[PDB]
Parts: C-alpha cells; structure tokens; sequence
C-alpha cells in the first residue's frame, strides 16, 4: 500500500482504496475453446442488464458492444473507479464475457479540502503506481510508497535518509474540524468577489501548528479537476507584497529602539520621496497627530517617519531579524524566499508599509507569533510526524522551534496595546473585523499588487490585495488567523471597503466556539 | 489602503 495522510485527529485525509473496471469480451473467439460462452452473447439484452449500473444508455452499451471485432472493450471514465457493491451487484446478473478487474485509486474522503497542502497522486496506467505530484504526496512520496523502500529521500529537506510491503502514514497538525470553517468561510467570498487569488491559514499561537489552511483558485485532488493551472502554494511558495499588515513589524523595530513614543504628535499628509507624493492612504492626511493614532488609522507616512528616526541600516536589520528575505525552513518543497525591497530610498520607505518588499505568508505568521510569545518567533510547521504504522517507527517527529527572538518582551506587549487599538479603538478604521462575545486584534492590509511579468503595479478601480492578520482571545491568543485577498473582480468596492473581513469574522468565531473559549454578551 | 469607511 502506499501510506496514509492523517490529521492531528487520526481523521484519514488521502488513503488506497481498491476500485474496479468493467472489461466486455465481445469476440466469439473466447467461446470457441469451451462449452459455456466467455463472451457476450446476447449484446442487446446484457447491455439492457448492465444499464442498472453506471452510465446506463443501453444503446450507448450496444454500440460499444458493436465496435469492430476487438477482442475486449472499455467503458471510458465510467467503466472505472466501480465501488465493491456495484461489482456484486454485477456478478450476480453472471454475464458472458462481462467481468470486473480490481485497480487500486488514491482517494481523498473530503474532495476539495486543504487541496494544494494535501497534494495530489498520479496514477502510472501501465503499472498502477501512484506518485505525488504536489503537495504532501510529493515531499513524502518515497516514505508513503510502500514500493520504493531503496533510499528513501525527503525531496529537499536534506536528511533523515533512513533506507510485501506496506508504506509510511503522515500526520499532519490540520484539524478537519476548522478545515471546514476555512474551505466554507472561502467558498463565500469567491462568489461574492471573485478574487484572482485568495488564501487564509489558522495557526496555533503558542506552537507554530498549522490548524487549517487553503487558497483559491485550487483543485480537487480527486478527480484531478484544475490541477495544474496554479501549482504554487500560496501559504509556502507565493509571494506578495503584503501591504499594512507589513507595518507591524515596522513599528516593533521603532517601539524597542525608543523612537515611537503613543502619544509624541508626528506630521501626517505626503512624503516627497524621489520626486514622488508618497501620501497616505486618505492622499491628503489628518495634519498633527499621535502616532498611536497614526498606526490604528494605518499611516503610510507614520513607518516613514519612523524609519528616517530609527535608520536605514538598521531597519534593514530589523526586516531581517524578524524572518523576513529568507526561508522559514519549513517542510515544504522549494519554500518561496521572498525579498526585503532596500536597493534604494524609495523602495526602503515603500518596504516598511509593505510595498517592494516581498514575502511568504508563512514569514509573516512566524513574525506575528513573536507578539504573543514575548519576542520569540515560533517556525511554522504542519508536519506532526512519519511512521510507519506496522514498526511505529517514527522517521520524522514535528515540534515546536524558535526560529528567533528579534525582540523584548516589553516591546511585544507594546505592540499588542496597538494591535488591540487598531481593530477595538473609537475612531478604529477596522471595526468590520470586530465579533460579538470575543475579543479581536489584528491589522488591516490594503497593498497594490504587480504586474505579473513586468510593468509597474496593476491599475483599475480597487486593485488593491487586501488581508487581515488577526489574534484572539486578544493578549492572551489561542489561534492567528491569516486571510488575503488578491484583486477582486467584483464588489470590488466592497472589497476595499471591508476587506477580508467577511471571512475572518466567521472563521474565527467558529474556531474559538470549537476550542471552546468563553464568551460575553448577544 | 489600511482603512477605508
């Protein structure tokens, strides 16, 4: 067998099942050699008893009964993948020349769930092996192919070489449960916006597990339906320029070398940058004001200032301190690495709101994590371990790493105070991601995106990648919740306007419910 | 963009 693909639960995600092939011998050469015929003898009348099963057109059946004088014939896509209790079913009518061969298919119970996490299986026709292709089934193919059991290689993450047989199950850290929420809550918002990219991740504040994650546009690994157009994993191998959410981390760095002060009043409206009016995102500003203020409201110019007070260097260092321009070591095939934008005065102010710049989602969870873990930065992984289920021999065994503290303990708790603001403030420009019962934070994340292959940024009327990087219960979180947007096709007004909050509010809720954390008041 | 309503 090739291994199973688990969750944290036990739950079977992908496993082998054996499936049958309808086979039809229609050539009287097979009958020619012995008493009782061995193939199909009276077309008209077995294809009127088999049109019981399956794609039941008994003409449809003669006809292919009819075809030339083949020795045996096929049924297409239909005269595969039959259950056991069609074939018993079948074997019972005891037809000429009529017969079942079993095939072994990869089955994934849920279709469409964690898709392009998960990965899919081919099948080689001639053999019947099955090989990842993406995802999971690929980085892992060696250890679940029960076959290949000469040097078993994980893909690129480079060791744990350990050279009738049955293969290695996967665990992964996914829950099913918040799956659900996740692929229900995304379902939602493709048919409200139609975004040309879309993603959202639920991870454990305090270990760094991926709870649930997925992305659209995605495929079915079932049928193999859009496989192929997006290969990329959003959560490990796509960048973007992930816009306020970037900001963060700017105000981290500033907040530890004593430069941003809640209350000292800073100078908002435009920033003349290379001969350009780099201005916030109201393009006229609110004049004097806090830079508490600046941060809940999302002031481009507020990280411009600060960077100027901090420096260029360090800033720099700052990016790359908090996992930023490098890879999160994660399990994951070809794990994207980004680039911290600083080639010149433009692109380092443009960064520290998050522009230029690129990242993973995945660097962005690790930097968050270190807000709620008092500086340290926790790796992200959704491995939880590789054993075979015979010997319990554990081949790879996840846990929780810290991958950097780039920062304090007191700053961390000052970062959380603003976070706190910008969604549970008065004059919050962020209460659409607020929920009844529960305490929110997070930051807003309107970013323009690029042209895909050269060019400047894609224009029109919102084309603007929106997400929102939210933690609760607030101080003390259980989950972050991680959700982007990428241009909006419709309600693209709307989309700018709430962002990504229709499909966080709902996740996280139903999450916290699950978890069962405590509520307050409806 | 950061706001917007």
């Amino acid at each position: 067998m090739r291994g199973k693909i688990y969750d944290r639960n036990g739950k079977v995600l992908a496993e082998d099942v054996e499936r049958y092939k309808l086979v039809a011998v229609i050539d009287k050469k097979a009958s020619a050699n012995s008493k009782k015929p061995r193939h199909v003898v009276d077309k008209k009348e077995t294809a009127k008893k088999l049109s019981t099963v399956i794609n039941m057109k008994p003409e449809e059946i003669e006809k292919r009964l009819s075809q030339k004088k083949a020795f045996q014939i096929e049924f297409g896509r239909k005269g595969t993948n039959l259950t056991y209790q069609d074939k018993l079913k079948i074997e019972k009518m005891n037809l000429p020349g009529i017969s079942l061969l079993p095939e072994t298919e990869r089955f994934y119970p849920n279709g469409n769930f964690a898709s392009h996490l998960i990965g899919r299986a081919q099948k080689n026709p001639d053999t019947g092996e099955l090989k990842g292709a993406l995802g999971v089934e690929k980085i892992f193919d060696s250890y679940l192919s029960g076959s290949k059991g000469s040097l078993r290689y994980i893909h690129d993450i480079w060791g744990y070489i350990a050279p009738p047989k049955r293969g290695d199950d996967v665990h992964l850290t996914i829950d099913s449960n918040i799956q659900v929420f996740v692929e229900e809550a995304l379902d939602g918002m493709v048919e409200r916006y139609q975004p040309k990219d879309l993603f959202a991740v639920v991870m454990d504040a305090k270990t760094g597990e991926i709870l649930a994650y997925s992305q659209r546009p995605t495929f079915n690994p079932e049928t193999g339906k859009d496989f192929g157009k997006k290969w990329a994993n959003d959560l490990y191998q796509n960048t973007y320029e992930p816009g306020s959410t970037f900001k963060s981390y700017g105000l981290a760095a500033a907040i530890q070398e004593g430069a941003f002060d809640p209350d000292k009043k800073y100078k908002s409206g435009h920033r003349d940058i290379m001969g350009s009016r780099i201005s916030d995102w109201n393009r006229v500003g609110w004049g004097e004001i806090p830079m508490s203020l600046g941060f809940t409201y999302s002031s481009n110019t507020l990280m411009m200032h600060l960077q100027d007070l901090v420096g260029a260097d360090k800033m720099k260092s700052w990016y790359e301190r908090f996992g930023f321009g490098k890879s999160t070591k994660g399990m994951f095939d070809g794990e994207a690495p980004g680039q911290i934008g600083w080639s010149n005065e433009l692109q380092q102010k443009t960064s520290s709101f998050g522009q230029s710049t690129t990242v993973t989602p995945v660097q962005m969870l690790q930097a968050q994590s270190a807000f709620f873990n008092d500086g340290n930065m926790l790796k992200p992984w959704f491995v939880n371990s590789v054993e075979n289920p015979v010997s319990k021999r554990q081949f790879y065994k996840g846990q929780k790493q810290i991958a950097g503290k780039p920062i304090t303990k007191d700053t961390a708790e000052k970062v959380e105070k603003q976070l706190d603001l910008v969604v549970n403030s008065k004059k919050s420009h962020a209460a659409n991601y607020r929920i009844d019962g529960y305490e929110v934070e997070g930051k807003t994340g309107t970013a323009q995106v690029a042209a895909p292959n050269g060019g400047g940024y894609v224009k029109g009327p919102n084309p603007y990648f929106v997400s929102f990087m939210g933690d609760a219960p607030k101080k003390n979180p259980k989950v972050i919740v991680y959700a982007g947007m990428s241009l909006a096709q419709k309600n693209d007004q709307e989309a700018y306007e709430l962002g990504v909050s229709k499909a966080f509010k709902p996740i996280m809720e139903n999450t916290l419910k699950y978890l069962n954390v405590g509520k307050s008041k409806d | 963009g950061g706001g917007g309503g």
